[PDB]
DNA sequence: ATCGGATGTATATATCTGACACGTGCCTGGAGACTAGGGAGTAATCCCCTTGGCGGTTAAAACGCGGGGGACAGCGCGTACGTGCGTTTAAGCGGTGCTAGAGCTGTCTACGACCAATTGAGCGGCCTCGGCACCGGGATTCTCGA
DNA sequence: TCGAGAATCCCGGTGCCGAGGCCGCTCAATTGGTCGTAGACAGCTCTAGCACCGCTTAAACGCACGTACGCGCTGTCCCCCGCGTTTTAACCGCCAAGGGGATTACTCCCTAGTCTCCAGGCACGTGTCAGATATATACATCCGAT
């Protein structure tokens, strides 16, 4: 529906806060900050010789952190591209993120220890609890407004914490149904409202609601706001997604790389969109101000809009026939 | 509890009939729940039949016609000679 | 602890298993979620039987004696359990 | 050069061996966890002895086999091979199970 | 695809009736009242099976992957089967007549019912050990390309 | 079609626990009176069955014949079999808690059993209309020409 021919081994892609700019990594580990209006590429970054496989817009975006396959995070200034800080760790990261109202702040979930929470002004660290002292492989994240912390476990065990006192504010392990764990593979948040959403290693999308969970307290049974799945096909999902709005939730199905599109209300699937078969399908993201919707595929940026009744059927358009009403003095003079 | 069964004659007409032979059991217990399914067909029948007789005395001869009924050709004529020589012998004393 | 969806945890190997077992040779797809539904309906009613014996019984662990005295009045009786 | 062996061939050794074998065919773990689903549906919390799900169990595969051996029969009498959901439901027909 | 004609079928009518609704006198099962026992109900106790979880394995399930195999659609023909009309034939009405056998009553008697006294056949429980189940390995035979 | 290869059969050996044998330990089987009674049996009816026979006729058997479904064959598609790989959770073994199941001991509410009386039910008459039947009629529908 729609791909960039200017950039090239395209790995992970963010958009900005206005949904005016994309950074995607290349497998060179180079930041290719490319426009949606004017249609190009607005900046290159030599972020590392090592891909990038993580990237955050900063609130006022004129920051990006972006992390190395290298274990190696730093900071960008996005007009300028320097490095703006730059740290190591053990335990390869596997993700970072921005806090949402403190671009000072950003939160670590590496590959094999627990995701810690540092500060850019002081080159400080909080390392965050972790329920099982043995999960080697937790996510975790902010909320919509970064009050709490989401951390979820390859055992299903969920934390939330509160974001400067890393204490557990609310607790619940997830099922796969019978009496089993799952491996949490992802927690993702709306930009507006509460809902959230966990992809889990059951293929199962399970959609919440944050204020139940805090009133669930802690190791209570919260259940989902919905249950989303590809009853048919059964295909994991290696990256998923809210609508800008928080009413439309995508699904990147990797396994035959397509895209599912349910509701959030109702949760019915709203469409399917279908790339190329040979494509693997690794990087999905929602415009957070349009119906566009960006996929990267065996390097490869695709975009996928959504667009009105006109651009040409704007007489009166009237869709079906409609019965003239005669008046009374309808043949009066 | 007192559990009653009959696999101790089961072994014994076995040895009876397969002085040699083994038995899982689980198959004594198939056995047995055979026997069982076996004595309450016939036991209502023969009710049932007396019932139709608005007889209150189940006998030999209830035994006989319900077996007739049940079983079939050479497998109720067989039947009916056992239980009538074994009726037999107990009156003959 | 609510259970769900164990319908499916019937493999189709499995359905094919007992299939061959049968005596079949070449099978459709669209038998098996049939075969289970089947399958469910036939249990569907014994446990509920089964369990209307455990009402009588008025007891909360249910028994093999239970589906025994169903499938005789199922007139699918079976042996080897008392 | 790999060696393949014709269709069927393989499913009718395998049909072979399960009129040898004798065993149940049914992962225990999943048919015990179906049961309990389908009881608290009626009841919930509701407890089951091992010979009474391992007596469940056998007593369907039974019905099952019987289900799948008839329906074979009625294919044959449909002349093909393959089996067809009609065949199972036009079964269940004539075992007055409609 | 329609119309015309043939034919078969739903309708109103008339009356005939024989089932059928209705009422009787007479019978006995049902109600009413009273006594006993003891099955059933309750409770405290024990056990102990079950339901729950935890970790390691892999055989098993999931899934994919050709691809020959047959489901199926179509197509020719032909034999077997509806049909309408012949034919002849037992089927049904019905009414007769005899009684063999149901079907009823009246004995009287053997025959379990039942209880009591007695106990050894049988059953829960405890060794025990050997066909049997498993395994590994060698030899046999089916099968798919010549 | 004679081999290669593959799934299988069989053989010897290993180790096991269920099959079995025996042992305490009854309660349920036996024995023997004893009693009221189920029915065995005799002995009557009467009626329903059983057969007789005639009369009418709707029904049955067969014919001829169109014809059209059954059947047989061809080619296609697709699709399910077979095998390979990857993932998983059934299983299995062990542990543990308790909650229900089963047990026993009281306790007594209810039912069986008895006796009394009669009133609803039942056999038995009795008018009587729901509907069976027949007829002419009006409507529906097939089948063939157009």
């Amino acid at each position: 529906d729609g791909t960039l021919d200017c950039i090239s081994m395209a790995l992970t892609c963010t958009f900005n806060r206005w949904g005016t700019l994309l950074a995607v990594g290349c497998n060179d580990g180079r930041i290719v900050i490319w426009d949606f209006l004017t249609r190009g590429i607005a900046k290159i970054i030599s972020a590392h010789i090592h891909p990038v496989c993580s990237l955050c817009w900063s609130r006022d975006g004129h920051k990006l952190v972006s992390a190395s396959t290298d274990n190696i995070v730093s900071q960008w200034d996005v007009l300028s591209g320097d490095c703006d800080q730059r740290f190591r760790f053990p335990s390869p990261i596997l993700k970072v993120q921005y806090h949402p109202r403190d671009q000072n702040k950003v939160l670590v979930c590496p590959m094999k220890s627990a995701p810690v929470m540092l500060t850019l002004s002081d080159s400080k660290h909080v390392v965050l609890p972790v329920d099982d002292d043995s999960d080697l492989n937790v996510v975790a994240s902010f909320d919509r407004r970064g009050e709490y912390i989401y951390t979820g476990n390859a055992k299903g065990k969920i934390l939330v914490l509160k974001t400067d006192s890393q204490d557990l504010v609310a607790s619940f392990r997830v099922t796969t149904g019978t009496s089993n764990t799952t491996a949490i593979k992802s927690i993702e948040f709306a930009r507006k409202g509460s809902c959230f959403l966990i992809n889990t290693a059951d293929r199962i999308i399970r959609v919440y609601d944050g204020r139940e969970i805090l009133t669930c307290g802690r190791d209570g049974e919260p259940e989902p706001m919905q249950k989303l799945q590809d009853l048919v096909n059964r295909t994991p999902w290696k990256k998923c997604c809210f609508s800008g709005d928080g009413e439309y939730i995508v699904a990147g199905s990797a396994r035959q790389h397509a895209l599912y599109i349910w509701e959030k209300s109702i949760g019915n699937l709203v469409k399917i969109l279908h790339g190329t078969r040979g494509e693997l399908l690794l990087d999905v993201a929602w415009h957070p101000v349009r119906p566009i919707i960006a996929s990267i595929s065996s390097g490869v940026v695709s975009i996928w809009a959504q667009n009105q009744v006109e651009n040409w059927s704007a007489f009166k358009e009237l869709d079906e026939n409609v019965e003239y009403e005669e008046r009374e003095s309808e043949f009066d003079i | 509890t007192r559990k009653e069964s009959y696999a101790i004659y089961v072994y014994k007409v076995l040895k009876q009939v397969h002085p040699d032979t083994g038995i899982s059991s689980k198959a004594m217990s198939i056995m047995n729940s055979f026997v069982n399914d076996v004595f309450e067909r016939i036991a209502g029948e023969a009710s049932r039949l007396a019932h139709y007789n608005k007889r209150s005395t189940i006998t030999s001869r209830e035994i006989q016609t319900a077996v007739r009924l049940l079983l079939p050709g050479e497998l109720a004529k067989h039947a009916v000679s056992e239980g009538t020589k074994a009726v037999t012998k107990y009156t003959s004393a | 602890k609510v259970l769900r969806d164990n319908i499916q945890g019937i493999t189709k190997p499995a359905i094919r298993r007992l299939a061959r077992r049968g005596g079949v040779k070449r099978i459709s797809g669209l038998i098996y979620e049939e075969t289970r539904g089947v399958l469910k309906v036939f249990l569907e009613n014994v446990i509920r039987d089964a369990v209307t014996y455990t009402e009588h019984a008025k007891r909360k662990t249910v028994t093999a004696m239970d589906v025994v005295y169903a499938l005789k009045r199922q007139g699918r009786t079976l042996y080897g359990f008392g | 050069k790999p060696h393949r062996y014709r269709p069927g061939t393989v499913a009718l050794r395998e049909i072979r061996r399960y009129q040898k074998s004798t065993e149940l065919l049914i992962r225990k773990l999943p048919f015990q966890r179906l049961v309990r689903e389908i009881a608290q549906d009626f009841k919930t919390d509701l407890r089951f002895q091992s010979s009474a799900v391992m007596a469940l169990q056998e007593a369907s595969e039974a019905y099952l086999v019987a289900l799948f051996e008839d329906t074979n029969l009625c294919a044959i009498h449909a002349k093909r091979v393959t089996i067809m959901p009609k065949d199972i439901q036009l079964a269940r027909r004539i075992r007055g199970e409609r």
